[PDB]
RNA sequence: CGGGCCUUGUACACACCGCCCGUCACGUCAUGAAAGUCGGUAACACCCGAAGCCAGUGGCCUAACCCUCGGGAGGGAGCUGUCGAAGGUGGGAUCGGCGAUUGGGACGAAGUCGUAACAAGGUAGCCGUACCGGAAGGUGCGGCUGGAUC
RNA sequence: CAGCUUGUUGGUGGGGUGACGGCCUACCAAGGCGACGACGGGUAGCCGGCCUGAGAGGGUGUCCGGCCACACUGGGACUGAGAUACGGCCCAGACUCCUACGGGAGGCAGCAGUGGGGAAUAUUGCACAAUGGGCGCAAGCCUGAUGCAGCGACGCCGCGUGGGGGAUGACGGCCUUCGGGUUGUAAACCUCUUUCACCAUCGACGAAGGUCCGGGUUCUCUCGGAUUGACGGUAGGUGGAGAAGAAGCACCGGCCAACUACGUGCCAGCAGCCGCGGUAAUACGUAGGGUGCGAGCGUUGUCCGGAAUUACUGGGCGUAAAGAGCUCGUAGGUGGUUUGUCGCGUUGUUCGUGAAAUCUCACGGCUUAACUGUGAGCGUGCGGGCGAUACGGGCAGACUAGAGUACUGCAGGGGAGACUGGAAUUCCUGGUGUAGCGGUGGAAUGCGCAGAUAUCAGGAGGAACACCGGUGGCGAAGGCGGGUCUCUGGGCAGUAACUGACGCUGAGGAGCGAAAGCGUGGGGAGCGAACAGGAUUAGAUACCCUGGUAGUCCACGCCGUAAACGGUGGGUACUAGGUGUGGGUUUCCUUCCUUGGGAUCCGUGCCGUAGCUAACGCAUUAAGUACCCCGCCUGGGGAGUACGGCC
RNA sequence: AGAAGGGGGACCGGAAUAUCGUGAACACCCUUGCGGUGGGAGCGGGAUCCGGUCGCAGAAACCAGUGAGGAGCGACUGUU
């Protein structure tokens, strides 16, 4: 078992494709921060933290339209544990030509491309969501 | 496969084959043109092709094709050889240049007249 | 014997009067082995060792310095020694060429011998191994279905 | 190419150098390098750059610029601030030349030039006028550097061979359905202008300079005077007459713009591919027509592209090439939740550097352009300082979810050894008994009449274990079933008692690994390669029949391969269900005795949704969605072959 | 395989007075013996390095392997 962030992305993607309304998954600070970013960008509905048998459990409810369509189109881990990926403020990645979101881990916390270019800081490219 | 596997063992391009072997870097090559003869092509063509055995100045013996209709070649005679395939003769990969040291141009030729060698008219 | 419909297998579609395998014979091309033979390369051990630097010796020569005028100091010629290129001797290494004869390979026409595979291809076929046989191959043992059977 | 190294690795004292240093020496110690490729072999000057490419990349190192190396081949030193000392010295060698034979001389990879090699690459030109260089107080003198010229379409750029009107559808050519169409405003003719070439003439900038003479005393400054330019009487300007001196090459089946006629008739020939030509060829040759480009146009050679056919960006492995036969494990790679710290990675900013030229963007100057100057970019980087701590990493802790241990149960052809049971086949002994038996599609070979086959009793011996038995179980795989005993490995469930990330994978390596085969010894019923006979057949080195050796069995070793298969590497998480079956646990329905239903964990099958796939199909036991590590693929043959090596 | 093929070899002096290695006298304890420990004399052995000397020659005379390559037969030591 390696790369829990990729595990988190895979769980969310599979549930979103299976048309599920919520997911459960072991809670870590990094996952909580990524969930906060996703909610702020509007790709999910609200999330919450429970207390499982051992440790804590993180539950995310997924957002769908009036018809049954997904608000999340894709998801892909970028900086894998076998090859870390970093970027500078000059050349932060662009997702769907700007219609998506790329998560950047900076010394000031997790940020999106817009929030990171407006601050002029780079860092590790965690994942694309769009 | 596996960036670590690539780091340990990089990509290696394919192996090509030299085609200019007798010319060995030169665009043309002089030869002595021994033992001129004729050859029948591969199965579905049934023609009579005019060829020659050329001993090149690169100290290699190759077989060349004589283009055009009608030629003045013979036994020992200096020719200028270039590259080119015939696709029906089995292993001929060289052509005699017409309009060079001993191979005079094609007589009565009127179209394209530069291949095969021919001055316009005077 | 021929025909019709459905279903099954197929490497056939010129459509089984189909496709197709391997020896053998003739020819061409490239290549392996081979008693031996001709070249190249880089070293190694030892012998001999030019110039030259360095180290010694130096009765032969020596203007400046010193001298008690006899010489002394210091220098040089020559000579010896270490190192030393080239050369010589020797045993190997390595890269090529040729070689009577011989092994297979590929391609050639409308050659000879069979018919191994493709249909249950007429003994299901393939895989490993062993023996055998002009040749495709056969047989034994184990395996697989990429075969059948109620 | 797997072992290299003995001044080798290090130390001490000396020596030596401009300088540290095994740079050298005497002594002492026994180290040093290597799978992150030492040692060896091949090739090569390196870079700014150039070509290509969307980029990343790939190829390349020619003009120009920087650095290095060398100067007939090898070695050496001297002089000097400084030496690979190209036109210096010494020695040796090869070569060319002179000689009175004793002995001497030489070095174009400087410019120009000659022979040779080659497909192929230039004049034995002018000037120190400008810039740089050396010596001199200076004037000066030297400079094949340099500045120019000559030659070559070798390349890039620019401009010409006219312009404005004009169906005689001139003439002719070619095609025609013989009616016409086309070349075609194209020509004739009318008119206009002369860029460039031609003729004549004037004539430079490059020179706020170099010289001598005058104010300025000199220094600095103008002044004015001569004089000084190789290019060059050139560029350029002016003037003169005249459309006047000036277009070719390739292709026209598809790619790919461009079609007909005649001749030829698998011939002659064409061709990048696949193809075109055997009597009506848009593919051969000519003509007409057309298309592209144009002082050029084609061919050959080489590089990139297209090629996502080496895939980092950006590919794959069920059946197309591709998962090692399976496991354990070394280096390596990768790593659960959580606290603090460091600030190596990462990221922000600033300073230095990243030469010039080339490249990009904007101007500026040559009549335009190529070319040239300026400014800003670019220069992805590296070094120094100062910030940040989300993530990676290090250091110091913590935790139990992964992993392991403990206890209690459970199922099992898991393995090894020893002993042992019965059915049946064969043979031997005896009884009964008489002429056939055996075998095939049909027969024959064969056995028997010397007593077979058949039948009954006794005995010997080897091998395999009917029913149970299955689709089912166990094992990493290969594999494992007569029974009992002895020894021994793993798995699952429950508990949550313990440790506290101890995990995963794994290049090489090691172990195990069907059958056949090999060695030594034993055993040998049945079966049965080879071998023999019979039959079939044209033949039958086979299929069928009758015999029959090795082998099959055992002990101990070797071998190391299989369609060793799920043709699917291992680990982990997640993503509808339905329905069988093996092993547990478990409430409730607890009797509804039902050992039924439900729930949960671990197996093993079928069917099916999403999803995936070229399709077939896979589908919670993935070939789906993702992450970590490993093996493997790059058209078919030659070939899993040769040579080398290991066993 | 002593494969092949090479190099050194005499004398004198010095290192060298424990140079080094053998044995161990005078003199040092004691369970007093035919005892032990240190001690290092005299007497012998061998090798090296450095310097010098001599001849045509340093293995000095006598003594004391020739070596390599390709076939045939028999494996080999042996026996006649
Ligand atoms: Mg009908
Ligand atoms: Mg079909
Ligand atoms: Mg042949
Ligand atoms: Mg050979
Ligand atoms: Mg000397
Ligand atoms: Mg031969
Ligand atoms: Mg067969
Ligand atoms: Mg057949
Ligand atoms: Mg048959
Ligand atoms: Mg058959
Ligand atoms: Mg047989
Ligand atoms: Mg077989
Ligand atoms: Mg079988
Ligand atoms: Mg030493
Ligand atoms: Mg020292
Ligand atoms: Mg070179
Ligand atoms: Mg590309
Ligand atoms: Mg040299
Ligand atoms: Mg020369
Ligand atoms: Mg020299
Ligand atoms: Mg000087
Ligand atoms: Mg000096
Ligand atoms: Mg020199
Ligand atoms: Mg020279
Ligand atoms: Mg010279
Ligand atoms: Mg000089
Ligand atoms: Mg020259
Ligand atoms: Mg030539
Ligand atoms: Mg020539
Ligand atoms: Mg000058
Ligand atoms: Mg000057
Ligand atoms: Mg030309
Ligand atoms: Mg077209
Ligand atoms: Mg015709
Ligand atoms: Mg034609
Ligand atoms: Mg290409
Ligand atoms: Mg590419
Ligand atoms: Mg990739
Ligand atoms: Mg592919
Ligand atoms: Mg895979
Ligand atoms: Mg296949
Ligand atoms: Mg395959
Ligand atoms: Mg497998
Ligand atoms: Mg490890
Ligand atoms: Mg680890
Ligand atoms: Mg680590
Ligand atoms: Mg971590
Ligand atoms: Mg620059
Ligand atoms: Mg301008
Ligand atoms: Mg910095
Ligand atoms: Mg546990
Ligand atoms: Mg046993
Ligand atoms: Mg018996
Ligand atoms: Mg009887
Ligand atoms: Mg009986
Ligand atoms: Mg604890
Ligand atoms: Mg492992
Ligand atoms: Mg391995
Ligand atoms: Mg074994
Ligand atoms: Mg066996
Ligand atoms: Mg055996
Ligand atoms: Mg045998
Ligand atoms: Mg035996
Ligand atoms: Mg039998
Ligand atoms: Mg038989
Ligand atoms: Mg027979
Ligand atoms: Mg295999
Ligand atoms: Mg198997
Ligand atoms: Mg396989
Ligand atoms: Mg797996
Ligand atoms: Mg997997
Ligand atoms: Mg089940
Ligand atoms: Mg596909
Ligand atoms: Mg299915
Ligand atoms: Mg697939
Ligand atoms: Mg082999
Ligand atoms: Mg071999
Ligand atoms: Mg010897
Ligand atoms: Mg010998
Ligand atoms: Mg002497
Ligand atoms: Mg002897
Ligand atoms: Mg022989
Ligand atoms: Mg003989
Ligand atoms: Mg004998
Ligand atoms: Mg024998
Ligand atoms: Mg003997």
């Amino acid at each position: 078992m390696t790369d829990p962030i990729a595990d988190f992305l895979t769980r969310l993607r599979n549930a979103n494709s299976a048309y599920h309304d919520e997911v459960s998954l072991p809670h870590s600070k990094l996952k909580a921060n990524i969930a906060q970013i996703l909610k702020n960008e509007g790709y999910i509905s609200d999330f919450r933290t429970e207390d499982a048998r051992v440790g804590k459990s993180l539950v995310i409810q997924l957002k769908y339209g009036p018809s049954r369509e997904r608000s999340i189109a894709g998801l892909r881990r970028v900086s894998k544990p076998g090859l870390r990926v970093y970027a500078k403020s000059t050349n932060l990645p662009r997702v769907l030509g700007g219609l998506g979101v790329a998560i950047i881990s900076t010394s000031s916390g997790l940020l999106t491309d817009r929030q990171a270019a407006r601050q002029g800081v780079g860092g590790e490219v965690l994942a694309y969501v769009w | 496969p596996t960036i670590q596997q690539l780091v340990r063992k990089g990509r290696r391009d394919k192996i090509s084959k030299v085609k200019t072997a007798a010319l060995k870097g030169s665009p043309q090559r002089r030869g002595v043109c021994t033992r001129v003869y004729t050859t029948t092509p591969k199965k579905p063509n049934s023609a009579l092709r005019k060829v020659a055995r050329v001993k090149l100045t690169s100290q290699v013996e190759v077989t060349a094709y004589i283009p055009g209709e009608g030629h003045n070649l013979q036994e020992h005679s200096m020719v200028l050889v270039r590259g080119g395939r015939v696709k029906d003769l089995p292993g001929v990969r060289y052509k005699i240049i017409r309009g060079s040291l001993d191979t005079q141009g094609v007589k009565n030729r009127k179209q394209a007249r530069s291949r095969y060698g021919a001055k316009k008219e005077k």
